[PDB]
């Protein structure tokens, strides 16, 4: 529950704020908890251990195709039932991919990483970068490269310079995002 | 006095052109869609993009 897999001490040591009384524990908790789902929703990976799923299935294409929604597991049969089946049928997925082949057709499996030793360092590095940006960079002024403040005699280039993306946070997590096809 | 006196040039030209054609028939890659990615794509999914296309 985010207390054991991201100790506030590690955050306070990363962003070097261990002596700031203006970042109380409740505020850091709000940051740590709004960034453990603003960049989990983004990657579509639950963080709890292996967590079963049950969901309907709709075949697509004349040759049969079953698009799941979890990239289920490595080496454990996903089983199908209902929907005109006379006996639950078991398929074996191929690692990483979430496509299979052969009164609604249902399917069940188990997604997630085996152990409780949860999300790899890649995920955490993203959060650490996202938190740090959040605590010492509120959105009140547009910046520029090297936190400089320019003028431009025209529109600020600050198209962004005010969004997670800026920190290599958002792009770290991407390394685990899978470019659909 | 035979026709073969005055057909050396065109028959040689014909041979050269047909040899060029035969050669280029096998040797020019018959592939389309020269696709290219960038050095930031984690080959391990660039395999997956290829399998997608």
């Amino acid at each position: 529950n985010l207390d054991t897999l991201l100790p506030l001490q590690t955050i306070r040591e990363h962003a070097k704020c261990d002596d700031n009384p203006r970042v109380t524990d409740d505020l850091l908790k709000l940051y740590r908890e709004a960034a453990f789902e603003a960049a989990e929703l983004y990657t579509g990976l639950s963080f709890t251990p292996e967590k079963t799923i049950v969901e309907p299935i709709r075949l697509k294409g004349r040759r049969g195709k079953i698009i799941l929604s979890a990239t289920p597991i490595a080496g454990r049969p996903v089983v199908f039932y209902g929907g005109g089946l006379g006996s639950p049928l078991e398929l074996i997925p191929r690692p990483g991919s979430n496509v299979l082949f052969f009164s609604q057709l249902m399917a069940t499996y188990v997604t997630g990483r085996r152990c409780e030793n949860s999300v790899p360092a890649g995920i955490i590095i993203g959060i650490l970068k996202l938190i740090a940006w959040n605590i010492n960079n509120p959105g009140d002024e547009v910046m520029s490269v090297r936190n400089t403040l320019n003028a431009n005699a025209q529109g600020l280039i600050g198209g962004t310079n005010n969004g997670a993306v800026i920190s290599g946070a958002q792009d770290e997590w991407f390394r685990y995002r899978r470019v659909l096809l | 006095n035979t026709p073969l006196q005055a057909i050396g040039v065109p028959v040689a030209l014909y041979d050269a052109l047909m040899a060029r054609a035969i050669d280029s028939a096998d040797g020019t890659p018959n592939s389309k869609w020269l696709v290219t990615a960038s050095r930031d794509l984690d080959d391990g999914q660039a395999k997956e993009v290829k399998e997608g296309i």
